[PDB]
């Protein structure tokens, strides 16, 4: 069916004329890609784009031992 | 690999014999065991970027 | 993990657009079907020839 | 995108005359097909919608066919085609590190598996000439298994017990523990593994691939998966397909291992599939040849001679039993195919012995006693010292006092019982096993308390891997524990016992 | 009007119907013309030469041969959406609350497939409930299936009325209840206890729970398909709205009991003790859709019945591979008075683990099973011989494991109306602390009548303070 071989490539080239993502999204693709974009961040964490690690650690304080001896 | 060795000091080190200060050494070796291998996995270097 | 998930949501929509549009394009034709029948005869004419 | 367009130009639209049988009925998976003259038995037939099926019964009027999939796209009056091949699955090393369904299509989504050779699921076990006896060991890393109930390479060993006792965990510490040989250097100490999931929900098999990928265990296994949602002819075909990827290894040189989890769910997929073909029921409505179902499976687990390649194929079938009764129909038919067993119980699991192995009953035809040379020294005496314990240590009510006579021997058991306990997903090595077992049988623990031996073990084990690495390398290399190697260990246990609790 | 058919044979609830052209595919719906109510037939088989065999959703009395039958074109569809909350439905999705129609924008078929492999979520947590037997020994998760096995008269629904009273109040998302084959006055006291307590709002759109009902008066083509109905209203609230939904099913055995009543008449040889040949493929197609996935999370709680108090029967004993937690109840426990009569030795989890439940909790867990097994392993000798022929160490796993059995019975909130005792909720951290003081041996002077039917551990010393 090479007449069908040409007819699924030629209506693939029409999909390669794109402006803003989906062609017939409407309220469908706008809600779904925003529902999924939250879920990759919801149970994952709150993370910005480029912020480095900012913290500070304190070690164990070295106490002394009192000892009258001999 | 910044890491220090030591001597074999487990036998009489709990026998420090303070004024009934048995807990002073019996807690001392207890900190000594966990801190040894845990700081060994710190001391050498960080992995590849 | 955001780069990969937006590729997956885009990939399935791109497939169904080519698929749901070809249903009406194959249905509308009326002259090329007569072209399609004579080659369907010639394939069957070719098919029985290699058997016997 | 360039990927969709290159997939559509590589597609081949070949057309030919089929051989074709009209459908007469479709209900509950069985499609009695009018027509189909020259069909074989066990041939794979292909429905119109993309489904696939296998023609089991031949008959003069109709042809019975069972479906690999779902029977709702199939209507009376459909078209059944002929492939021309008895049912075959792809095979190779290229399936390594994947999760696949029961016909070799990937359900992980990493893509198409590039496989080159195809092998039937109904091939024949090799006979009497091309085998040899069992020379090698297979290390599990469990300490109650490796010392007391050893398992050779090429020996069918049955893990049997109830639900939620340890049958899956026992066979997953075994998958993890071969990590140390697979990154080594010799090609004859490796062990490539295979897990077959029959009748399991996908929220257990997608969770076991997680446990097998943090420890990087998944780079040397395959997971053939037929979940509980699948068609009943897909849970029947799964162990015959998983066993046929095992025999790429064994028939080319290497050593494989295969776990059937479990084989009480490959039987109720045969009872249902062959009641709707109108075959008369036997006992408990099982068919006549459930013994022939399991026996033609568990005899491919060979150990070939060295003029064929010398490869091996171990097998570890799991069996779930009801209420711990071992005299049922499907248990006893598979006890008497396997060389040895591992009897997992429940009162061992709850009293505290975990892994809950009944070391009294866990018999094993020892596999030409390929335990290893050093473990024979310390677990030879352990086997007898534990057997001496079990005859005499079941009173729980004492009236008389014989500390010179009896209470010395039963103090050697509780030090060796509480030594045998283990954790989970942390399996040991064999020379780390010889060291910890040395300190138990040589009297070097009778002055402890039994509530401190599990604490004594990890402090001991961390001391020997850190400070004594060149010691343990002479046990693994030389095999045996030599007399000068007996000398060096005599101080280390006593030097550590001098400063253990302080 | 795709097709027209005439009834040919009628056996109970298995109506045969012959078409002339346009055979319906399997599991369509057929509409019987000439009745006062709606009668929908769902195609099951294809018996050869333009003849199907169907299973009917309502009663078949009054049908004659030749009576016309019309083809819908689609399976049983129900109206799904956010307006389904506070409404009661039946197997075909019609309002049986007499408050008028359900007006949604979309419709959902009853029959859909299962999720794939690569849409599973593995993340486990702990859902603290407030029951001591479940928090300590067998902790529930947040997103996993739970079963409550039990006979007849043990407590599988007083236990399910607690996990609503403790979890569905402090929940933030929605909720779905389903009744499959259990009695109808209990399905009326869930309407007049969720209206009074603000969960059903009759006047605006601030209601949380949905309801779906097919009870023990229906024909067995309805009980076999009512469980796939509440399972569909609890998937729109997962995949298309993205919430965290509960799901309470009672009872799920009647999906199977009423599937071996229409399997004899379809022409099938029976398997073991009387069940259908396909017992464990239809169960693995209903249970494989009740999942937590990457798009939402369903926290199932299913009550399961065991026939004639037998756990090796084929209908309960094939449900076990589909769970995460398990709460096997018992009869002989409940003859003593221990309520909730949970078997501490038969109940499991997959999150009881020292890295998940915390290594302090995991050692009070395994250490209290060890003392419980050792009381069971001497019941041969105590029953024949006596208590008085024991040692002194094993009169101290007997007296300590009778203080532990009694300290697993808790007064529930829903059971105040029975006995007149205040329902107690304990937190998690006050049970671990309260069992370490029975294992270490601090309360070995208090009697055993003081550990019984109390909440946190300070009531046990207070009940011991009363009797003197
Ligand atoms: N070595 C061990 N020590 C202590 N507990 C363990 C060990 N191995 C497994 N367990 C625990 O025992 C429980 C059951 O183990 P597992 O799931 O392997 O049993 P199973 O019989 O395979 O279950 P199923 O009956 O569902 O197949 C799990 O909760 C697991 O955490
Ligand atoms: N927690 C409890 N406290 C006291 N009595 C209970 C408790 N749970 C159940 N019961 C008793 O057991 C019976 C259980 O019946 P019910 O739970 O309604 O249905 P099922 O028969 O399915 O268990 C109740 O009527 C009640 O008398
Ligand atoms: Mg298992
Ligand atoms: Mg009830």
């Amino acid at each position: 069916v090479q007449k069908l071989f040409v007819d699924k490539i030629r209506e693939y080239r029409t999909k390669r004329q794109t402006s803003g993502g989906p062609v017939d999204a409407g309220p469908e693709y706008q809600q779904d890609l925003d529902r999924e974009l939250f879920k990759l961040k919801q149970m994952y964490g709150k993370a910005d784009m480029n912020t480095f690690p900012n913290f500070t650690f304190e070690d164990p304080k070295f106490e002394a031992v009192e000892k009258p001896q001999s | 690999r910044k890491l220090a060795l030591k001597a074999i000091d487990w036998v009489a080190f709990g026998e420090i014999i303070p004024r009934n200060q048995k807990a002073i050494a019996n807690s001392l070796k207890s900190w000594n065991e966990t801190l040894s291998t845990r700081l060994a996995a710190l001391p050498e270097k960080p992995p590849a970027i | 993990s955001v780069q990969n998930m937006m590729r997956q949501k885009e990939q399935e929509h791109m497939i169904r657009w080519v698929e749901k549009h070809v249903v009406q394009s194959i249905s509308a034709q009326q002259e090329k079907e007569t072209i399609a029948k004579c080659i369907a005869d010639l394939k069957l004419l070719a098919k029985k020839a290699q058997a016997q | 995108s360039s990927i969709l367009e290159e997939r559509i130009l590589g597609a081949d639209t070949s057309v030919d005359l089929e051989e074709t049988g009209r459908v007469l009925s479709i209900g509950d998976g069985i499609a009695r097909v009018h027509g189909l003259r020259n069909v074989q038995a066990e041939e794979m037939v292909e429905f119109s919608s993309g489904l696939k099926g296998m023609s089991l019964n031949l008959e003069p009027d109709n042809v019975g066919v069972v479906v690999f999939g779902n029977d709702k796209l199939i209507k009376e009056g459909d078209i059944v085609k002929r492939t021309g091949a008895i049912v075959d699955v792809p095979v190779g090393e290229e399936l390594l590190g994947r999760v696949v369904d029961a016909l070799g299509n990937a359900i992980d989504g990493k893509g198409p598996i590039g496989s080159k050779t195809r092998r039937r699921v109904g091939l024949k076990a090799p006979g009497i000439i091309p085998r040899i006896s069992v020379r090698e060991p297979m290390q599990t890393g469990i300490k109650a298994v490796d010392s007391l109930v050893p398992i050779g390479r090429g020996q069918r060993e049955l893990i049997i017990g109830d639900r939620q006792t340890g049958k899956t965990s026992i066979a997953i510490d075994t998958i993890i523990n071969q990590k140390r040989f697979n990154d080594g250097t010799d090609e004859k100490k490796k062990l490539y593994c295979i897990y077959v999931a029959i009748g399991q929900k996908r929220s257990t098999v997608a969770q076991l691939v997680k446990r097998l990928t943090d420890a990087d265990a998944m780079k040397y296994t395959i997971v053939v998966s037929a979940t509980a949602s699948d068609a009943a002819p897909l849970q029947y075909l799964a162990p015959y397909s998983g066993c046929s990827m095992g025999e790429y290894f064994r028939d080319n040189g290497k050593h494989a291992l295969i776990i059937y989890d479990d084989l009480s769910k490959q039987a109720v997929a045969y009872r249902q599939m062959s009641l709707l073909l109108r075959r008369p029921p036997g006992r408990e409505a099982y068919p006549g040849d459930v013994f022939y179902l399991h026996s033609r499976l568990l005899e491919r687990a060979a150990k070939m001679n060295d003029a064929f390649g010398g490869g091996s194929l171990t097998a570890l079938p799991v069996i779930e039993t009801q209420a711990g009764d071992v005299s049922a129909y499907i248990p006893t038919n598979v006890i008497s195919i396997t060389d040895g067993q591992i009897f997992l119980e429940t009162e061992l699991f709850y009293k505290g012995i975990r892994p809950a192995i009944n070391v009294g009953l866990s018999v094993s035809r020892v596999g030409s006693a390929a335990q290893t040379r050093a473990m024979k020294q310390v677990a030879g005496t352990m086997k007898l010292e534990l057997a001496q314990y079990r005859e005499v240590a079941a009173f729980a009510q004492f009236g008389s006092d014989l500390d010179a006579a009896t209470q010395q021997l039963l103090s050697r058991g509780v030090r060796l019982t509480e030594l045998l306990k283990q954790g989970q997903y942390a399996p040991m090595a064999i020379e780390e096993q010889v060291a910890v077992i040395y300190a138990g049988v040589r009297g070097y623990l009778d002055k402890l308390e039994p509530s401190k031996i599990t604490k004594f073990e990890n402090a001991f084990l961390s001391h020997v891997i850190s400070q004594h690495q060149a010691l343990l390398g002479k046990i693994r290399a030389d095999g045996k524990i030599s007399e000068e190697t007996d000398a060096k260990l005599k101080e280390i246990v006593t030097n550590f016992l001098a400063g253990f609790e302080a | 009007g795709a097709a027209t058919g005439r009834i040919v044979a009628v056996i109970g609830a298995v109506v045969d119907v012959q078409f002339d052209e346009g055979l319906p595919p399997i599991l369509n719906a057929l509409e019987v013309q000439g009745r006062e109510t709606r009668l929908v037939l769902e195609v099951a088989q294809h018996l050869g030469e333009s003849t199907v065999r169907t299973i009917a959703m309502d009663g078949t009395e009054g049908l004659v041969r030749g009576q016309k039958v019309l083809d819908s074109g689609a399976p049983i569809k129900i109206p799904v959406g956010p307006e389904t909350l506070g409404r009661i439905m039946n197997v075909i999705g019609e309002p049986i609350d007499e408050r008028g129609p359900i007006k949604t924008k979309q419709f959902a078929a009853i029959h859909a497939e299962a999720p794939e492999f690569m849409e599973m979520s593995v993340e486990q947590e702990i859902l603290v409930t407030g029951i001591k037997v479940v928090d300590l020994l067998a902790p529930y998760a947040k997103g996993g299936k739970i079963g409550l096995f039990g006979g007849a008269g043990v407590g599988k629904t007083v236990l399910i009325m607690e996990l609503i009273n403790n979890v569905a109040k402090a929940h933030g998302g929605y909720s779905v209840f389903a009744g499959v084959g259990e009695r109808t006055r209990e399905g009326n006291d869930l309407y007049h206890e969720m209206i009074e307590s603000g969960v059903i709002n009759l006047k605006d759109a601030t209601s949380k729970v949905a309801l779906v009902y097919g009870q023990m008066n229906e024909p067995p083509g309805a009980r076999a398909r009512v469980a796939l109905t509440g399972l569909t209203v609890a998937e729109y609230f997962r995949d298309q709205e993205g919430q965290d939904v509960l799901l309470f099913i009672d009872n799920i055995f009647r999906f199977t009991q009423a599937g071996s009543e229409v399997s004899a008449l379809l022409g099938r040889i029976p398997s073991a003790v009387g069940y259908q040949p396909t017992l464990a493929t239809d169960m693995g197609t209903m249970q494989e859709r009740i999942t937590t996935t990457k798009k939402g999370s369903i926290t199932s709680v299913q009550a399961i019945y065991v026939p004639a108090d037998d756990l090796t029967d084929p209908a309960p004993a094939t449900t076990f591979a589909h769970l995460d937690a398990t709460t096997v109840l018992s009869r002989a426990i409940a003859e003593l008075g221990i309520y909730p009569a949970v078997d501490p030795l038969d109940s499991t989890s997959r999150i009881m683990d020292p890295n998940i439940v915390g290594s302090e909790h995991y050692d009070v867990a395994r250490g209290v099973q060890k003392i419980l097994q050792d009381y069971k392993s001497l019941q041969d000798i105590i029953a024949i011989l006596g208590m008085d022929e024991l040692s002194e160490e094993d009169k101290l796993t007997v007296s300590r494991a009778r203080k532990i059995q009694r300290f697993l019975s808790q007064p529930f909130q829903v059971a105040e109306v029975f006995t007149g005792h205040l329902g107690k909720l304990v937190p998690l951290k006050e049970t671990i602390k309260g069992f370490q003081q029975i294992l270490a041996g601090e309360y070995d002077h208090l009697p055993e009548q003081a550990f019984y039917m109390v909440g946190p551990i300070e009531e046990a010393v207070a009940k011991a303070d009363k009797l003197a």
